[PDB]
């Protein structure tokens, strides 16, 4: 056979040869430009750490809110295109509140990730103005939470798929982090043990050296709600290398 | 938003040529002759008659269900040339059109006005980007009030005119030549030395003598203004009269 | 003209215990001054642990209970778990208020257990302002029923008497007796009695006969 | 390329698509409009190739009001649509304002309506140019509508085939001094100059507009003038 | 001569062929294996979860639809979940109006119609999902596959996804003994069938088998991890 | 608001089947404007429907219900709307029409026999619905219903003729003591043999 | 406002008065109360002018396209149904006087009928409008089966004359239509010709 | 080639290539025949069975568009099912708006115009199947129609569509269909199905049959099993 | 009643002395002449920052204030800091301004101690949104205003403020036939409101 003309992705939602859509796997490793983020899901709770890769000293680090919480017991970690990532976040928040007042309890983490996945996938209605992107989201998401599961972790890829994963790493160095983490992971892990191992692997993976400003982490445990670590907490954690 | 027009002069109708000639219109015109059928329309002072082949290259077919003379009103009828499906649709379109006319103005639509409206509908196709021109030409007959019979023919281009006698189809140039020759000299055409001349035209231009199974003829008369179609019980007798000369 | 609402009558009663939540309603379904049927229950099982009781315009009752069933299935599908009783009550509040400008002419009481294992009864108004309660009657004869329930379950206006918790057998006897007493002054009560006993091991049904007049 | 869209200008900021429409107009039928101190005459060629055609089932110059006449040079159906709907516009103007539209606001209407087609995409420009004869407060008006949406008022102009030589012929043969009756004759002379096909009675449709309002000329009258 | 026609669902190849549909076909067969035989007493869905990632519970391959309907997905989870929403919506609607479980033979037609609809309009894609259907109704258990071409089929058994041709061969060779069996022998048949799809070096474990059952009085019940252990138990090795 | 109505439809369960009655009558108020109209539909071979109230809405129901049932037939799958299903659908349609303040001014009585079970349900203009061994509408509800219940309490299980004669007598009473009553009517029996409409019959009593 | 139609074997006979009232004043005393919907299908609008005239004309609009499409004579039942739903849809604002009567090739002659609001009856004879209330007894006592066209005409004339005498909202002349195999026979009995059933 | 990218585009030679392609898709699909006799019309399909795993009676292709009219299909099955639904809705609307059964001569035109309407918009590609509409009515006998993907609607005394259309046409030309009943003609239909079938490359088909006629009182019905099996017996005997 | 009267308002209370705001309300749904309940809490724990109040209509108050709770938690997430009292009053007033003249009967008071300190606003069905130092709404609001006006003092000590609230609520329910039940006291101290007690009028009468 001879190579000839072919329209490749003229239409969004064009199936590739061997049936494998374009924009979806274009965005999958458009992600790989994203910062490395680590999430560990142990019985004692979950931890969400991520590099902020400060480009220049002229920013104060406080601005880059790489980590937010969908709700008091649902913290979120993101990497890649922050732009529409915040719209993803805002939908997650409004959905959580919708469940909360309509149904007087805390919306469970699994349903949150499932609804967020529902938000994606709406690519091609170029004629229809309402409800559009015509572009897949280009951001990967990590959800931590506590409920009648307690500790939970969900990884989302820009394809509307997710898993009840635990100890799941995403970013530019995602594969190296995942490989090292596999051999590092322990089935029964204490809380700072996850903090410690995850921080060591972060120090090991990222380009720049590691300090308080370089990264941040947050945790939720069955004890109480979302906590975002402050500076002095980061020094008193990284004291021990 | 939509798939859009293919980039090219002949690729799509909307783009003008360097001389602003619409290619897709010509493509429609020389798309009319698909199906091989060629029709002829002539009119006298009393009647307007349209005649065409009845190609039946299969006798699994029923002669009744295959046709090209479609009554539009009890007073006004038409003939089709081109592909079958677009002819289907425009017959529907004009039936609806004239019915709406009568409903909204209270009197039967004149032949010329129906032709004009159909021409407008055909024209608006040549304006848009995912319209395809309806590749078929449609011819009218009828008696209006005083002008006796009229013959009208729109086209995919939207051009139409009133014809003392006209034709459309494959052998259209030769039909027009013979029509000009006949019309210049002999022009009474009461009813028998009338359009029967156009049957002579069609036979001469096309083939040997026809026997009526291949011929489909509909008429309207000034003294009896129904759109009504003769049969081999009728057309046969006409053509035996024509064969003898 | 056309009246879209009509009063089908009926009475619904709920009592909350420690390991139980009795729901109580008769089956005298009427309209105007004529008995339609003697055997239309007004208490429906929703889940293994939650039982609803509805009274009033019976068409609204049917529409509401069917849409509640639909939403139960929806929640089950969406969250992979049985919907909690408190969630049921909140959902009923919002769904009832959704018709704020065309109210469901229905009084509702929810019988069920919490997920702490205790009994809990939610009372409602035709628009959806609910509140947890230890006991509640709804419907036409709820006026006759309520003071006695206050007197016995609530021990209101008693003096120098031990406030023993209400046991299952005592509650059963009390609800039987209160409907027997209601049957002789209210016109919309009688012909039967449906009693649902929601426990920790499932739901069992009980029924007796009342005055058939 | 850069000549397929109607929506992008050329690298020289120069609309090829409108120019193609202009060339199509040039390829149309000859047409002449002569203003005069007491009226305006419009003349144009009937190209019924076969005598089987009827001149007068359809027409080339179309009235719009008592005092409005239109003639074109291009593809017929576009002209017929534009006439049909300029009629809508004028009928509006009389409905809203109890007085027939002056010719100017009509050519405003028409210029706007064709221009919007040029600037829409997906719709081809109206491949035909128009001529307008009018009579306002009793004084003649003469407008030419350019398919680009441009509209120009002329003392006298000619369009269609070989219209450059027609305009040159008019240049050395017209004056503001003229009247209607001789204007008819000189316009016929202009068409004869570039007729290619030996005028008969039955090749030109003629329309005039004076105080008594616009009205055609019957073929009897065309013969009647051509007698001398 | 295969130049243009491999872009748009609204474009026919000069071959009586639509490239996009076949690409979505390949998409479906890049899924994972699952098997759907049935007996007189029951209809069963057996699917293998994505045992390719690590420290990550695999995707849920069987999706509850109704009291009497159970489905499995072996394609893009995206369109799968989207269609399951409509599944549940119509089942609830039928229960709301006619107050009865929805028959399978009509729900599958609904799926076919909706999945066919985007195939015609521009700017749309086929639903790239490999879907298997299990349900029980008046006329008993039923099994259906709906390829993304909106073409459903009725089966006593069949497998869709990667390596599923091995299971299809197994079902060809053992379709005869399927109609009359207990629950356990039926599940053993399905487990063996799904097993042959696996690479010879990979064996099924409790973590990646997802049996689901529906029957006469037995409403559709999906069997997750360790719970399935008795079902896996008693199964001989290859 | 109602225009042209049929006063009453009967209904009674019995062993293996159900029979109902309704008269040949449509009143334009106090005028017996139409005397040969039948207010009974054989919905299918197992379910059958009678209606009371504005006859226009009953005709519209005839049209739409027939369309749905023939659609089911065209499907030809094996499934069929059991009488309970028709009851539910009718209830839902009437309720929805109420919720738009455009009521269908009718009051139906669904009769159906499936699975060796005799089903008898009742729906009115406001979506109110239930089942009962015997049913009545209009002043039928205040007149024939008491006699039906009286017979049913002493004898809950009826044979064919025992119930048919009871229906005959009760509607004779209706003819006596009802303004919008007529002497001609139908009797429709639903059973294993299907639905069967017999008439016109007359009270013709001495 | 005393439209009435009678069905007989192989054809039908219609009948109506000619008086459109505005209350107690007659706007038109020669009103052509018979509308020919088609070549062989008539009707009788009654109840108020505009809402009936417009609907009838619209029904003529429809069924004309529909008969050209089928290329067969329009079936009477088809006209009945069409002009049924056309009323039923707008049954909340429209009045009406449908008594549609006509002949078809297949099923002899029909008189379908319904007052405003929509429904279907194919009865032997149809009466509508004001004077029908007064003419019920006469028609019921007189109508028989199998009566031919001439006595149908006489019966119709007599009934309409009785309505003419007793009704005060109907009057003028009696228009008649005899639809059959060959065609319609519209005649106008007036003056002396109309039945004179004197008072004594 | 070249200038044939979309539906709403004419060739240099004036041909709609991207409906010729949908047409050629029919020759890639199984055959489907239909014959009209004195009493009624009978259909017959060469349903190729892809594998033994399918339930007998799967992929039914003798759709029931209304009580007195059937549908035999050939082409994209999804296309066929969508068209069948369109036909059902058209018949339903006809009944609702006029009260009597839709004539086949009108229903066929109504569906054909819809099919045609799907051939002149660049937004949508043309449909990829062709189908039969056979019906009977003692009022006007029995009628049969063929609908190409382009929308050309013609009634046939007997038609055939599929990968082996021409052979079936030749076979049918040898029958005086105007003067048999349904009973005798079923024998011929099964004979033709078995004769035309291509067992060497496309083995293991399964015959599926239906008719409509006065013998069913004008009700399109699947063939009774006894007649079906004896007809298959006779067709095998003809081999 | 065709199911829709829901209340007409019974005896609310709120003022803002120099140790934060205290609020008080009774508990007696008055279905026409028959009491619906004696134990309807009317102080609404919108969040650990801000307290509502039910009066005028039970269902409307409850629903709209719950919706407000959703909205304000959304605000606190998006802005990362707690919403002010004035902003919450604005949100409620804008939300209830639509559905003007459709039967709404809200009488809420938003109470909280935000960055500007004490916060107290009157928000009702017909759109009034006014701050102030003293408020009460409901049928018994007049009696409450009497006792309150004669008790209020911005410098009043906390426990005496509790006494004032109890006295006012008790007198108002003592005169009103439509107010009754158990009294509820909520103090909005420094950040985080604190529940005071839920005492009964019958016992109060002995205490008085």
């Amino acid at each position: 056979m001879f190579l000839t003309r072919s329209e490749y992705d003229r239409g969004v939602n064009t199936f590739s040869p061997e049936g494998r859509l374009f924009q979806v796997e274009y965005a999958i490793e458009a992600i790989k430009l994203g910062s490395t983020a680590i999430g560990i899901q142990t019985s004692e709770g979950v931890c969400l750490a991520v590099e902020k890769r400060i480009t220049s000293p002229l920013m104060e680090p406080s601005s880059i809110e790489k980590i937010v919480e969908i709700d008091a017991h649902i913290g979120c970690a993101m990497s890649g295109l922050i732009a529409d990532a915040k719209t993803l976040i805002d939908k997650a928040r409004v959905e959580t509140q919708n469940h909360w007042f309509t149904y007087n309890e805390t919306m469970t983490v699994e349903s949150v990730t499932q609804a967020v996945s529902n938000l994606a996938l709406q690519f091609g209605e170029e004629d229809a103005d309402p409800g559009a992107m015509s572009r897949p989201f280009g951001v990967a998401l990590l959800f931590g939470g506590v409920d009648e599961k307690g500790p939970q972790l969900f990884h989302m890829d820009p394809s509307g798929t997710f898993v009840q994963c635990d100890a799941r790493a995403i970013g530019s160095a995602s594969e190296g982090a995942q490989s090292s983490l596999q051999e590092v992971y322990h089935k029964s892990m204490t809380l700072k043990e996850a903090i410690k191992s995850s921080l060591i692997i972060l120090k090991q993976v990222m380009e720049e050296k590691l300090n308080a400003t370089n990264i941040e982490l947050a945790t939720v445990q069955p004890g109480q709600n979302f906590h975002m670590f402050t500076k002095e907490e980061l020094e008193e954690v990284i004291k021990d290398i | 938003m939509s798939r859009g027009s293919s980039a090219g002069f002949d690729r799509h109708i909307t783009i003008f040529s360097p001389e602003g000639r619409l290619y897709q219109v010509e493509y429609a015109f020389k798309a009319i002759n698909q199906g091989g059928l060629t029709s002829v329309a002539v009119r006298g002072k009393d009647c307007a008659v349209i005649v065409t082949q009845k190609k039946v290259p299969d006798k699994l077919l029923d002669s009744s269900t295959v046709t090209h003379l479609f009554k539009i009103t009890e007073n006004i009828g038409c003939v089709m040339t081109g592909m079958t499906a677009d002819s289907r649709s425009q017959v529907q379109r004009a039936r609806y059109e004239a019915a709406n006319w009568k409903y909204k103005y209270g009197y039967e639509i004149p032949v010329d006005m129906l032709c004009k409206r159909i021409a407008d509908i055909s024209q608006v196709y040549t304006q848009n980007a995912e319209m395809r021109p309806l590749g078929c030409c449609m011819i009218l007959i009828g008696i209006d009030e005083e002008q006796g019979p009229q013959v009208y023919k729109c086209d995919p281009a939207g051009y139409y005119c009133g014809f003392k006698a006209t034709a459309a189809g494959v052998k259209q140039t030769e039909s027009t030549s013979f029509l000009e020759k006949k019309v210049k000299k002999k022009f009474d055409w009461t009813f028998e030395q009338t359009v029967e001349t156009a049957i002579t035209c069609l036979s001469t231009v096309l083939s040997i003598d026809f026997k009526p199974s291949e011929i489909e003829v509909g008429v309207v008369t000034v003294e009896n203004p129904k759109f009504r179609i003769l049969t081999e019980a009728e057309i046969d007798a006409h053509l035996v009269a024509l064969a003898e000369r | 003209r056309f009246s879209p609402y009509v009063f089908n009558g009926g009475t619904i009663l709920a009592i909350a215990g420690e390991d139980f939540a009795i729901v109580a309603s008769d089956t005298r379904l009427s309209e105007g001054f004529s008995i339609h049927t003697r055997d239309s229950p007004k208490c429906y099982k929703l889940t293994d642990k939650t039982v609803i009781g509805c009274s009033g315009f019976h068409g609204d009752c049917l529409t509401l209970t069917k849409i509640i069933e639909a939403r139960l299935k929806m929640y089950k599908h969406s969250n992979n778990k049985a919907m909690t009783t408190g969630a049921i009550a909140a959902m009923l509040s919002t769904i009832l208020y959704s018709r704020r400008f065309f109210p469901y002419y229905v009084y509702n009481i929810i019988g069920g257990l919490d997920e702490e294992g205790k009994g809990a009864v939610y009372s409602f108004d035709p628009v959806g302002s609910y509140q947890r309660d230890s006991f509640k009657a709804g419907g036409s004869a709820s006026a006759m029923l309520q003071p006695l329930l206050d007197n016995q379950v609530g021990f209101k206006n008693m003096q120098n008497v031990e406030h023993v918790p209400l046991s299952l057998d005592r509650a059963m006897r009390l609800v039987k007796d209160v409907f027997i007493s209601a049957a002789e002054r209210d016109v919309y009560t009688g012909d039967a009695l449906r009693i649902c006993i929601v426990t920790k091991e499932g739901i069992r049904e009980e029924t007796v006969s009342l005055r058939k007049d | 390329g850069y000549s397929f869209s109607l929506t992008t200008f050329s690298p020289s900021g120069k609309l090829v698509q409108i120019e193609y429409a202009l060339a199509a107009v040039a390829g149309g039928a000859p047409s002449v409009g002569i203003k005069a101190a007491n009226g305006v005459v419009l003349a144009t060629e009937k190209k019924q190739k076969s005598i089987l055609y009827d001149e007068r089932s359809v027409h080339k110059v179309e009235p719009i009001t008592k005092h409005i006449g239109l003639v074109y040079s291009g593809m017929g159906p576009d002209y017929r649509v534009l006439v049909h709907r300029a009629r809508k516009l004028a009928q509006q103007y009389y409905l809203v304002y109890q007085e027939p539209i002056p010719t100017a606001q009509l050519v405003q209407r028409v210029a706007s309506v064709m221009q919007e087609y040029t600037q829409s995409g997906g719709v081809r420009p109206f491949g035909v140019s128009l001529l307008i004869c009018g009579w306002n407060e009793g004084r003649p008006y003469l407008f030419q509508s350019d398919p680009s949406g441009a509209y120009f008022a002329w003392k006298a102009t000619a369009m269609g085939k070989n219209y450059v030589n027609g305009k040159t012929f008019l240049e050395k043969r017209y004056n503001e001094d003229l009247e209607l009756e001789d204007a008819i004759h000189t316009a016929i002379l202009t068409l004869k100059e570039s007729f290619e096909g030996q005028m008969t009675e039955d090749n030109i449709e003629v329309g005039i507009c004076n105080e008594a309002g616009f009205r055609r000329l019957t073929p009897t009258e065309v013969k009647d003038y051509l007698a001398a | 001569f295969r130049n243009q026609y491999d872009n748009d669902v609204t474009v026919w190849s000069p071959q009586g062929r639509i490239h996009q549909i076949e690409y979505a076909m390949e998409a479906v067969k890049q899924g994972s294996a699952t098997v759907g035989l049935k007996s007189k007493t029951h209809a069963v869905l057996v699917a293998l979860k994505r045992a390719q990632s690590e420290l990550a519970a695999h995707q849920k391959k069987i999706l509850h639809v109704d009291n009497h309907i159970g489905i499995s997905i072996a394609g893009l989870t995206a369109d799968a979940r989207l269609l399951c929403n409509f599944m549940r919506q119509e089942c609830l609607d039928s229960r709301f109006v006619f107050d009865r479980p929805l028959p399978v033979s009509r729900l599958v037609s609904l799926i076919g119609s909706k999945t066919q609809i985007p195939t015609q309009r521009y700017g749309r894609r086929p639903y790239g999902v490999g879907l298997l259907i299990a349900g029980y109704d008046d006329m008993g258990p039923h099994i259906f596959q709906t390829c993304p071409s909106a073409n459903y089929f009725d089966c006593r058994a069949m497998s869709i996804g990667a390596r599923s041709q091995s299971a299809r061969t197994y079902l060809e060779r053992h379709m005869s003994e399927f109609m009359e069996c207990n629950l356990n022998e039926l599940v053993k048949h399905g487990l063996r069938a799904l097993r042959e799809t696996l690479p010879a070096e990979q064996d099924l474990t409790t973590k990646n088998v997802s049996i689901g059952i529906v029957g006469k009085d037995l409403e559709f019940t999906i069997y997750d991890d360790d719970d399935v252990s008795p079902f896996l138990e008693g199964l001989e090795e290859r | 608001n109602p225009m042209v109505t049929g006063t009453s439809v009967l209904g009674v369960k019995f062993e293996g089947g159900v029979v109902i009655a309704a008269d040949m009558l449509g009143s334009y108020g106090s005028l017996a404007r139409f005397r040969n109209i039948s207010r009974i539909m054989r919905v299918n071979n197992s379910t059958m429907l009678g209606a009371s109230g504005d006859y226009a809405d009953f005709q519209y129901l005839k049209q739409v219900l027939g369309q749905m049932v023939i659609d089911e037939e065209l499907l030809g799958d094996g499934h069929s709307y059991s009488p309970r299903a028709i009851h539910s659908w009718l209830t839902r349609a009437m309720y929805s029409r109420r919720s738009k303040m455009n009521p269908l001014w009718n009051t139906m009585v669904i009769g159906g026999y499936a699975d060796g079970e005799s089903f008898l349900g009742y729906v009115d203009m406001l979506g109110v619905a239930y089942e009962a061994p015997s049913l009545a509408t209009g002043y039928g509800a205040y007149l024939a219903q008491p006699l039906l219940r009286e017979v049913l309490e002493k004898q809950p299980v009826l044979s064919q003729t025992e119930a048919r004669d009871l229906v005959e007598r009760c509607m004779r009473v209706l003819y006596y003591r009802d303004a919008r009553s007529y002497n001609r009517f139908q009797i429709a029996t639903v059973t294993e043999k299907g639905v069967e409409i017999e008439g016109p019959l007359s009270t013709e009593t001495n | 406002t005393t439209i009435m139609a009678v069905q007989f074997d192989g054809g039908v006979v219609l009948g109506a008065d000619s008086r459109t009232t505005t209350g107690s004043y007659i706007a038109n005393r020669v009103t052509d109360k018979l509308t020919p919907i088609h070549d062989r299908i008539f009707c009788c609008r009654s109840g108020s002018a505009a809402d009936t005239q417009a609907v009838a004309d619209a029904v003529t609009y429809q069924l004309g396209f529909h008969s050209i499409e089928l290329n067969e004579p329009p079936l009477v039942h088809t006209a009945a149904s069409l002009f049924k739903e056309m009323c039923y849809r707008y049954r909340e604002d429209l009045m009406a006087g449908i008594i549609i009567a006509g002949w078809d090739p297949q099923e002899g002659g029909q008189v379908y009928s319904v007052p405003m609001g929509g429904m279907m009856v194919r009865q032997s004879f149809a009466i509508g409008g004001s004077g029908s209330s007064y003419i019920y007894g006469y028609v019921d006592a007189t109508y028989r089966e199998g009566m031919t066209k001439e006595e149908c005409l006489q019966f119709t004339a007599n009934a309409l004359a009785l309505a003419m005498e007793r009704d005060g909202s109907s009057g003028g002349v009696i228009r008649l239509a005899a639809i059959a195999e060959s065609g319609v026979e519209r005649q106008v009995l007036l003056g002396d010709q109309i039945p004179k059933f004197a008072v004594a | 080639t070249g200038y044939d990218l979309s539906a709403s585009t004419f060739s240099p030679d004036g041909r709609v290539f991207q409906v010729e392609y949908a047409m050629k898709a029919v020759e890639n699909s199984s055959t489907a025949i239909g014959i009209r006799c004195k009493d009624g019309v009978v259909f017959g399909v060469e349903k190729l069975v892809l594998s033994k795993l399918y339930e007998e009676g799967s992929n039914k292709r003798l759709f029931n568009v209304d009580r007195h009219v059937g549908m035999a299909v050939a082409g994209l099955l999804a296309d066929a099912r969508s068209l069948a639904d369109i036909a059902r809705e058209e018949a339903s609307n006809f009944r609702s708006n006029f009260g009597y059964n839709i004539p086949l001569k009108h229903l066929a035109d109504r569906v054909a115009m819809y099919v045609h309407a799907y051939t002149l918009y660049s937004a949508v590609r043309p449909f990829g199947c062709s189908f039969m509409l056979g019906s009977y009515s003692v009022n006007d006998g029995a009628q049969l129609y063929m609908i190409d993907p382009s929308g050309v609607s013609y009634g046939y005394w007997g038609c055939a569509i599929g990968k082996a259309r021409q052979a079936a046409k030749t076979e049918i030309e040898k029958l005086q269909m105007k003067e048999m009943t349904c009973r005798d003609i079923v024998k011929e239909v099964a004979k033709i199905i078995y004769i035309v079938h291509d067992e060497v490359k496309d083995k293991a088909f399964e015959l599926e049959l239906s008719w409509v006629g006065e013998l069913t009182n004008g009700r399109h019905e699947i063939v009774p099993k006894d007649i079906r099996e004896e007809a298959e017996k006779y067709a095998k005997e003809s081999l | 009643e065709p199911g829709i009267e829901m209340l007409h308002g019974t005896t609310t209370l709120a003022f803002k002395f120099r140790h934060g705001v205290i609020v008080a309300a009774d508990s007696r749904a008055t279905a026409g002449a028959y009491i619906a309940s004696q134990t309807v809490k009317k102080v609404i724990e919108i969040n650990p920052y801000l307290l509502g109040t039910m009066a005028g209509g039970a269902a409307d108050c409850s629903f709209w204030e719950r919706l407000l709770a959703r909205q304000c938690r959304i605000y606190e997430l998006r802005n990362k800091e707690r919403i002010s009292v004035a902003a919450a009053s604005k949100l409620l007033a804008n939300m209830v301004y639509q559905y003007k003249g459709m039967g709404l009967s809200m009488g809420t008071m938003i109470c909280g101690w935000d960055k500007r300190g004490p916060g107290l606003y009157y928000v009702d069905s017909e759109g009034n949104r006014i701050s102030g130092a003293t408020f009460s709404v409901g049928s018994g609001s007049v009696y409450a205003y009497g006792v309150m006006d004669r008790g209020y003092s911005y410098d009043l000590e906390v426990e005496q403020a509790y006494d004032l609230a109890r006295r006012a609520i008790y007198q108002a329910t003592y005169r009103d036939a439509y107010s009754g039940g158990a009294v509820n006291l909520y103090h909005v101290r420094e950040d985080g409101w604190i529940r005071v007690s839920s005492d009964n009028v019958a016992d109060l009468h002995e205490k008085y």
